[PDB]
DNA sequence: AATACTTTTATCAACGCAA
RNA sequence: UUGCGUUGAUAAAAGUAUUGUUUUUGUACUCUAGAAGCUACAAAGAUAAGGCUUCAUGCCGAAAUCAACACCGGUGUU
């Protein structure tokens, strides 16, 4: 009732969210109606937005929240493409449109590199997303490199040697 | 086929149906006249029969279809054999009714598979004319590359505003409902 | 210097044919005219702003006869320069009021815009309706590529050109392609011969080889697009390491010096001259191509 | 044993490749791609809204079209005069009576211009002058008043009246345009009998139907990626229901809303928590007693 | 269509198929060559593009039927949008297979409408050649008085001394069996 | 081909409470 | 690095309204019921060229994706 009230707005969404997502709900009219007004009446509180976490996790944590004084990012500590490189995370982690595009082509001039010559130990950038992801790829896959953040062509040369 | 004067009447009027302005016509490649000469050629100065072949089947190449050269010759064979046909109409009036004939042999005999679409002509100088007149052909004659064997070119005459519909079906009926209009 | 170059190429195929603005044309006199021809008319939108006055006077100190009310309507012009010969259109309306027309009385309508001779015709697509009377067209047409053609009678290269307006959603089954015979006319106006062989075809940013026959030049160039379309086989280069070709810089022997603003509008259909297209990997390795395959791309 | 080299700019990226035990360049490299402008895809959406709203009002045009000819009152649609005065037939019709083809007229002029909806700031000024006008006459009036007063009927244009300037406006909201076509159709229905009350409840639902901005474009049909029936067969109840983000640790489950019980109980342990009896003991007195606050919760 | 050089291989080709003596041929009314003018024309010497257009009109209305002319525009469209047809195959030869391909087509769609007969050519004297060609038509595709729409014309070159049979079951069945030897 | 309105979803920053 | 409460910037997608440009027609203005098609107002048609089937609160068309070719997510060369 929380999701069909807070996702509708208006009277025909709620309604029939509320007579096709509650199966054989069998809801009079009267408290869709008052629903309706309800929703009306307040819309600084119920439209406020979505919580950042699922119900699964949450029915996951809610009755061991209580036994211990214990903060979550503790809690979830204590309780815990084969050889190319994935366009998973440049395609998703998306700051502005040039970003994405200069970090994904950029990614495809390494994998080319890394696909002609051989192995590698030490990749510079001129943020932390780029270096996490090389990161894990590299422990994934069993390799120690370290990743770490004509003009142009010249400058990568120079910072190459540096 | 037969090169005569009936041509040159067939010609012209089917230039003044397709083009709006005559020198979007005579000064396309291949054809390529001069404002005297194509003066000359119109107002019955240069004889028809005696010109280049490469010209005159250019200009028969630019106004119609390759179906439709073929009809030119068989209704110019049905046309010359008649005195009703030789002695009242011209020849251009007779090959508009052997056409609408074929179309309608078309509509009866096989109607689901008559397409039709809308035709673009180009010009002298390299820029179109959209819209210039009505394609209708038969999906079933198909050869590739967007090409078919059987196909036929009108153009509407109707006096309301209001244009040809899109698709398979609005198209035909629009088709069936219109055939005193186009020409 | 012996420094490799990776650029994109841009090979889209439905982008932006014209303007969506309809124009009007007029056939008239103008100018240096020995015959009728047609003219792209314009608008002054409000004479009584701060632009549509200096519009005004601009037309008016370039030519009188460009209005279309100075061969229509002379009178009512010769009322509409006694204001300018006293003062100003905006002093007019805040004494006055509207500037009406001549008339017997004070009946005549309004005069808030003026149309003239703007231009003549150029690139355009005839889009003019069933009972109209002149033409109307759609301009700003944009070029996609080139086909580049070879003959042995002649020797030498010509040069085709493809716009984004000449593909078309197609009559049976709504694809996107040109027909054989439409590209047979466009092979026809750009003097492209039956019997030569297809070698190439060139998008934007695509990497050309120019090689000499009689001493062994070799210069590298950048597509763009197939300007001047009045005469043939010219050609709009770009270079390989920078943006611009800024001076009257020489290239090779048999092309010639780039012209005072910057742009290289050469024509490659001549003898004495041979293409290759390169095709790079993105680390730069130039790979060299002479023929591509066997017939033009046409259905997309 | 190589280093790897990378300097990323706007449309450009720099590359190169060493050594670093001899210091010999292995490999360098300039590439270069356009910039990414986000002003092509505001254009090419603008456009696209553009020709949906052409659309639809064609296909209202089309749909008036198809009831007339379906109820029987005009055969053919090629003799219809337009040089008649529409407005002069909207204000006649409300007590005379329009003989078969004005009312065809009548009604294709009032649907090709119906008004807003969203009310239920100049221009809202304006707007509501214009309501302030309408409360006693029907638009079609207003606005052959205006028309046979001034000479202009349409855009936005001023007049100086004997004392005062105003500027008018043609917009009108859309219950005055149902309000004077219902008027005119039960006059017409007491003067012709073709038009029965069905026809009455199609024109009205041609005139004053719109979508919904949950809905999308599309039909049951007609299977379109940006409504609510989508192409994979089946058919969502509200589109911004895909778009709801997911959780931060497993990525393949749906996010919870805020107003519910479970977050607010988890919010109010995660604020208490930084034991268990008084846990328990202020989380039902909160439930379920009432005239709450948070100062209340303090003392 | 197109008047070129391929156009001139392509008529004394079939000038050489169908008449047995070339002077059956070029002394035709309409055509009306004289004998040095006629050797001028064979080898080389004149080009077809500049001669008159009822000449070359007349010449290719008496060697083709006219649905062959309009597959002859079509074969041309086809052919020079092509490296491998323009570099490998003379004109004729592609002509051959693109009127083959069609008749495959009329023998495999409808083939309970496909009729023929012997057919019969006039010389340059009056007196004709019995047996010229094998006419195939569409039976569906008939305009009157003993006329076709769609009708192709072919040559058989068998080895074996036997004559195409009658009837219209027989003579199907012969045309299935001598694919290959028909031309 | 521009100017007026309505609505949803998501992401960056920075200002604090905690780790 | 992760959660909560404030307010700025942005991106993607949806629903509407009024003009603008342009064509015909009518009325006014002009010249002798005709003509010119300038200058206004009003109807109706079109609004990137076009195209589809299911016959309708119908639908698509101006962005991004990119070196080609051959053999089992990989594999070889100009």
């Amino acid at each position: 009732l929380a999701y069909v009230l807070t996702l509708n707005t208006e009277r025909e969404g709620i309604q029939e969210a509320l007579e096709h997502e509650f199966a054989d709900g069998s809801f009079s009219q009267k408290q869709v109606d008052e629903l309706v007004q309800f929703r009306k009446a307040n819309s600084s509180i119920f439209g406020k937005g979505w919580h950042n976490f699922s119900v699964k996790l949450m029915m996951e944590l809610i009755p061991e929240l209580y036994e211990t004084s214990e903060e979550q990012m503790t809690i979830l500590t204590r309780l815990g493409k084969t050889k190319y490189i994935d366009e998973k995370l440049l395609t998703e982690e998306i700051y502005n449109p040039v970003v994405a595009k200069s970090v994904r082509q950029a990614i495809k001039i390494v994998n080319a590199a890394i696909k002609e010559y051989g192995d590698f130990d030490n990749i510079v950038i001129e943020s932390r997303v780029v270096l996490n992801a090389l990161q894990e790829h590299f422990r994934a896959h069993k390799i120690d490199t370290k990743v770490s953040v004509h003009h142009h062509a010249v400058d990568a040369l120079i910072i190459a040697a540096s | 086929m037969k090169i005569n004067d009936d041509i040159k009447e067939l010609i012209l009027e089917y230039m003044s149906r397709y083009f709006k302005f005559e020198n979007d016509f005579y000064k396309l490649p291949g054809i390529k006249f001069t404002d005297a000469n194509w003066q000359k050629f119109k107002n019955g100065g240069t004889d028809i029969e005696k010109m280049g072949a490469a010209r005159v089947n250019a200009m028969l190449d630019c106004l119609f279809d390759d179906f439709e050269l073929a009809m030119i010759g068989k209704a110019q064979t049905n046309y010359y054999n008649d005195n009703s046909l030789k002695m009242n109409m011209p020849f251009y009036t007779y090959y508009d009714m052997f056409k609408k004939q074929q179309l309608l042999k078309w509509l009866k005999n096989n109607r689901d598979d008559v397409i039709g679409g809308t035709g673009r002509m180009y010009t002298a100088s390299g820029n179109y004319i959209a819209n210039a007149y009505l394609e209708v052909a038969l999906e079933s004659s198909s050869l590739g590359s967007g090409s078919y064997m059987l196909q036929m070119r009108f153009k509407d005459y109707s006096k309301g505003q209001e244009p040809i519909p899109s698709g398979r079906q609005n198209r035909l009926e629009w088709i069936e409902n219109n055939l005193e209009n186009i020409r | 210097d012996s420094i490799l170059f990776s650029y994109q190429v841009d090979s889209k195929f439905n982008r932006k044919i014209s303007d969506a603005t309809i124009y009007a044309t007029r056939q008239a006199k103008v100018g240096k005219d020995k015959a009728d021809e047609t003219y792209v008319l314009g608008k002054i939108k409000d004479i009584y702003t701060q632009d549509g006055y200096d519009a005004f006077m601009k037309i008016y100190k370039k030519d009188k006869s460009k209005f279309l009310m100075y061969r229509h309507d002379p009178q009512t012009f010769e009322k509409v320069i006694e204001p300018i010969l006293e003062n100003p259109f905006l002093k007019y309306k805040e004494e006055h009021g509207y500037i009406r027309k001549y008339s017997k009385k004070g009946n005549g309508p309004e005069i808030k815009s003026l149309k003239y001779y703007d231009s003549k015709l150029g690139n355009h697509i005839d889009i003019t309706p069933k009972d109209s009377n002149n033409k109307v067209v759609l301009q700003s047409v944009s070029p996609w590529r080139a086909d580049v053609y070879f003959n042995k009678t002649t020797g030498k290269y010509e040069i085709l050109g493809l716009k984004y307006a000449d593909l078309q959603f197609e009559k049976g089954t709504g694809t996107y392609k040109i027909s054989q015979e439409k590209y047979n006319d466009i092979k026809k106006k750009e003097g492209v011969d039956s019997d030569s062989e297809f070698k190439f075809t060139l998008y934007k940013n695509d990497l050309l080889l120019v090689k000499d026959t009689e001493t062994k030049e070799q210069q590298l160039f950048r597509f763009l697009s197939r300007t001047m379309p009045k005469q043939k086989h010219y050609v709009e280069l770009k270079p390989y390491d920078k943006q611009k070709f800024e001076g009257g810089e020489a290239l090779i022997k048999v092309l010639g010096n780039v012209a005072n603003s910057g742009q290289c509008k050469k024509g490659l259909g001549k003898s004495n001259i041979s293409i290759y297209k390169v095709r790079t990997d993105v680390l730069g390795n130039q790979h060299i191509i002479k023929n591509e395959g066997d017939k033009p791309k046409l259905d997309f | 044993d190589l280093v790897l080299g990378l300097d990323i700019g706007i449309g450009s990226v720099g590359v190169g490749i060493l050594n670093k035990v001899t210091g010999e360049i292995i490999h360098k490299n300039s590439r270069i791609f356009p910039a990414a402008q986000a002003e092509n895809n505001l254009v090419r959406r603008t456009n696209r809204q553009g020709r949906r709203l052409t659309r639809r009002k064609k296909h209202r045009r089309v749909r008036l079209n198809r009831l007339f000819e379906e109820s029987g009152l005009i055969t053919d649609f090629t003799k219809i005069s337009i040089n008649l005065n529409p407005y002069q037939l909207r204000v006649k019709g409300l007590t005379d009576e329009l003989s078969n083809e004005e009312l065809f007229i009548a009604l294709k002029n009032m649907v090709k211009h119906r008004g807003i909806s969203y009310l239920d700031g100049d221009y809202a000024q304006i707007v509501k002058e214009n309501s302030k006008q309408l409360e006693t006459k029907t638009p079609g009036q207003i606005q052959l008043e205006r028309y046979q007063t001034y000479g202009q009927l349409r855009g936005d244009f001023t007049v100086e009246k004997d004392g005062k300037k105003h500027r008018l406006i043609n917009v009108f909201p859309t219950s005055a345009y149902r309000s004077e076509a219902l008027r005119i159709l039960q006059t017409q229905q007491e003067f012709n009998p073709q038009i029965t009350d069905e026809f009455i409840n199609r024109y009205l639902e041609i005139l004053t139907g719109k979508r919904k901005y949950y809905h999308g474009p599309g039909n049951e049909k007609s299977r379109t990626d940006y409504g609510r029936y989508r192409t994979s067969g089946e058919t969502l109840d509200n589109i911004f229901g895909i778009l709801i983000g997911k959780c931060t640790f497993y990525p393949d489950e749906f996010r919870a809303a805020k107003a519910s019980y479970t977050a607010q109980e988890f919010n109010l342990l995660n604020d208490l928590n930084n034991s268990k009896e008084q846990k328990n003991q202020i989380i039902n007195y909160v439930k379920n007693e009432k005239a709450m606050g948070p100062a209340k919760l303090f003392k």
